RNA sequence: UUAAUUGCGAUAACGAACGAGACCUUAACCUACUAAAUAGGGUUGCUGGCACUUGCCGGUUGACUCUUCUUAGAGGGACUAU
C-alpha cells in the first residue's frame, strides 16, 4: 500500500561546511534557513521551475563557530541560531541584520528550540546545561540535571491539550544516554525516558506533539509516548544515525545514517525506502552522509544537509 | 608607501562592494561580483599574506649576511 | 616534515584505548573532548593530538589495526576465537569414514595392539625432481 | 620515513633521562565579545568656499551615537582539514 516513490529534484548549493541544520516554517512554504560548518545562515527561497530547487536569499555572517542548530520562528520572519562560539543570536529574516545576541553558555551551544508561540527561547550547550531566554536576549532559567553534554532539545506541540494549558512541554537529550521530559510557565521538570545504550544524538517529537522519536550511535532508534509516559516502539538502523524528522503528511520517520537515508514507516513498522544519491570520484568507504533533515510543511518535499557542503531535496513522486 | 596604498585601494573598493551587495542586495549577485573578482588577481578579496621578515644580527639584511675574510 | 613525535600518538592511543564509544569521525567533535577529558597544557598539541586521534579512529574505521586495543575489539576477537564448529573435522566424518594410511604406519596400528579402520596405500616412492 | 636517535617497525633486549619536538615572544586572520576626548568614524550643530537642486571639499575640543580600521585583554583559528 502507498507505493509512494520519492526522487532528487534540486541541489542548493552555496554553502561551505556541513550543512548542519534546516528549518521551515508552516506560514511560509518557500522559504528555508539553513546552517552550516561556515559560521553562515542561509536563507533559500524554493523556485518551481527547473533543475535548482532554490534561490539563497540572505547570508547571516556574524557567527565566530560552528553554527549547529538552526531555527525559524512561527511567523516565518525570525530566525534563531546557534553556535560554537557559546552564543545564541536571532536574526530578521528580511533586514539580515542580527537583533539579539544570547549570552551565558560557557560551552558551545548544540541546540535551540522555539516556543510554540513567540515568548521563550530553549537552548541546549555542551555545559550541561539548558537555558531559558527571552526574546529581548537575557536568560530567565537554567534547567540543570544533566550530567554531560545536552545535544538536542525539540519542543512538543501542543496539539489539543486541555482546550488550552499554558504549559509548554519539550523534551531534551545528550551524551547522558537518557531523554528528559520539561515543563514551563514554572520551569520544572517531567517524566523520564531510559532506553539508549549509547548516548543520543538527536530527538525529535512529533508533528502533532504525542510521539517522542530518539537516536543515538548504535543506531537504535525509539518511539515513546509523551503524553502517556511509555514506549511506543524501537528500531534498529545498524549504522551512524546522524538525525532524523517526523513528516507532517504521511506516518514517516527519516533517519540520516551514515550510509544513507532510511524511511521507516510506523503504521507497518517496516522501512520502505532508502535514499543513497550518486557522487563521483570516491572510495565507497567515506560517501558524504546526511547530517540535516527537514521535511516541507505540507509533506511533499524533503531537505537533507550533507557533509560534502550541499542540500539536496528529494521531491515525493508517486510513480502510480 | 605608494604602491602598496595603491592595492590597499584595489582591495578596499572590492571588498566594500562586495560586503554591501551581501548586506543589502542580494546574495547572488555578491556571488556574481565574487566569481568575477576571484578569477583574477584573488589578492582583490583576499588580503596579502607576505611581510617583511625580521632582520638579524650579523647580517645587513633579513636573511643576508656579511662577507667573510678567510685569511 | 611532520611526523607526529612520541608524546601525540601515544596520548591518542591511550585516548582511543579509553574512550573509543564518544570518540567520533569529526575533527572537531574529537577536539572538544581532547579538551574535556584530558588535560592537555597546550593548544596547539591539543590540536595536533586530536588530529592524530581522528586519523587513528580512521584507520579503525576502515579495519583492525596493529597496536591499539579497546573493549569492543577485544570482545570481538575473543568472540571469534571461541567459534568451534558443530560438525566434525576429525574421527574420519569425511572420506565415508575411511583414512588414508601407508603399510608402515599401518604396522604401527598392527603393534601398538590396536585395529583401527585403515586403507593402505603405496606412497610410491619415486621422488618429485622439485 | 622525517629537518630530527622523527616515527612505522624488527628485535637480547625492557623500561627510562637529556637533546630534537613540545614550549614562549613576534608576524599574520578575527566586521564574534569588552571598551576608548591620549584612536578613529557617522549624523547633526555652528561656519568657509564652489555649485546653484536637495551636492561636493573643508574648519569646530559645540552635541548625540558607534567600534570597521587603531589599540590590548579574555578567547577563537590549523590539526596537513576534505
Ligand atoms: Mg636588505
Ligand atoms: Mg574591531
Amino acid at each position: 500500500s502507498s507505493n509512494i516513490m520519492l526522487v532528487l529534484r534540486g541541489t542548493l548549493e552555496g554553502h561551505n561546511g556541513w550543512v548542519t541544520s534546516l528549518s521551515t516554517s508552516a506560514a511560509q512554504p518557500n522559504l528555508l534557513v539553513s546552517g552550516s560548518r561556515d559560521k553562515t545562515l542561509i536563507s533559500w527561497r524554493l523556485t518551481e521551475n527547473e533543475q535548482q530547487f532554490g534561490v539563497p536569499v540572505r547570508s547571516y555572517k556574524g557567527h565566530s563557530h560552528i553554527v549547529q542548530d538552526v531555527v525559524v520562528s512561527a511567523d516565518g520572519n525570525y530566525a534563531v541560531s546557534a553556535s560554537w562560539d557559546k552564543t545564541l543570536r536571532l536574526w530578521n529574516l528580511a533586514t539580515g541584520n542580527s537583533e539579539a545576541r544570547f549570552v551565558g553558555h560557557t560551552g558551545d551551544v548544540l541546540s535551540v528550540a522555539i516556543d510554540a508561540n513567540s515568548s521563550k527561547i530553549i537552548s541546549a550547550s555542551r555545559d550541561k546545561t539548558i537555558r531559558v531566554w527571552n526574546t529581548v536576549g537575557d536568560c530567565a532559567y537554567v534547567l540543570l540535571g544533566h550530567t554531560d553534554w545536552v545535544t538536542k532539545v525539540r519542543v512538543a506541540p501542543k496539539n489539543l491539550e486541555d482546550v488550552d494549558d499554558g504549559r509548554i512541554t519539550f523534551v531534551s537529550a545528550g551524551m547522558d544516554k537518557i531523554v528528559r521530559s520539561w515543563s514551563l510557565n514554572s520551569y520544572r521538570i517531567e517524566a523520564d525516558f531510559i532506553g539508549h545504550n549509547n548516548y543520543i544524538n538527536v530527538v525529535q517529537p512529533s508533528p502533532d506533539g504525542s510521539l517522542a522519536a530518539s537516536a543515538g550511535k548504535d543506531g537504535q532508534i525509539y518511539v515513546w509516548n509523551l503524553k502517556h509516559k511509555s514506549a511506543f516502539m524501537n528500531f534498529d538502523a545498524k549504522d551512524e544515525v546522524f538525525a532524523l524528522a517526523f513528516s507532517p503528511s504521511r506516518f514517516w520517520l527519516t533517519a540520516a545514517t551514515a550510509s544513507g537515508i532510511k524511511i521507516y514507516d510506523l503504521e507497518n513498522e517496516v522501512l520502505i525506502d532508502e535514499l543513497k544519491p550518486e557522487f563521483a570520484g570516491y572510495t565507497k568507504a567515506q560517501d558524504p552522509h546526511a547530517v540535516s533533515l527537514a521535511w516541507s510543511a505540507d509533506g511533499q518535499t524533503l531537505f537533507a544537509g550533507y557533509t560534502d557542503n550541499v542540500i539536496r531535496v528529494w521531491q515525493v513522486m508517486t510513480a502510480n | 608607501g605608494h604602491v602598496s596604498q595603491v592595492y590597499a585601494i584595489r582591495q578596499a573598493i572590492a571588498k566594500g562592494l562586495v560586503a554591501y551587495h551581501q548586506k543589502f542586495v542580494d546574495e547572488q549577485s555578491k556571488n556574481e561580483l565574487k566569481k568575477a573578482f576571484t578569477s583574477y588577481d584573488r589578492t582583490l578579496l583576499i588580503a596579502d599574506s607576505r611581510r617583511p621578515e625580521p632582520k638579524k644580527f650579523g647580517g645587513r639584511g633579513a636573511r643576508s649576511r656579511f662577507q667573510k675574510s678567510y685569511r | 616534515g611532520r611526523v607526529r613525535t612520541k608524546t601525540v600518538k601515544r596520548a591518542s592511543k591511550a585516548l582511543i584505548e579509553k574512550y573509543y564509544p564518544k570518540l567520533t569521525m569529526d575533527f572537531q567533535t574529537n577536539k572538544r573532548l581532547c579538551d574535556e577529558i584530558a588535560t592537555i597544557q597546550s593548544k596547539r598539541l591539543r590540536n595536533k593530538i586530536a588530529g592524530y586521534t581522528t586519523h587513528l579512529m580512521k584507520r579503525i574505521q576502515k579495519g583492525p589495526v596493529r597496536g591499539i586495543s579497546f573493549k569492543l575489539q577485544e570482545e570481538e576477537r575473543e568472540r571469534k576465537d571461541q567459534y568451534v564448529p558443530d560438525v566434525s573435522a576429525l574421527d574420519l566424518s569425511h572420506s565415508n569414514d575411511v583414512l588414508n594410511v601407508d603399510t608402515q604406519t599401518a604396522e604401527l596400528v598392527n603393534s601398538l595392539g590396536l585395529k583401527l579402520p585403515l586403507s593402505v596405500s603405496s606412497v610410491s616412492a619415486v621422488r618429485d625432481r622439485r
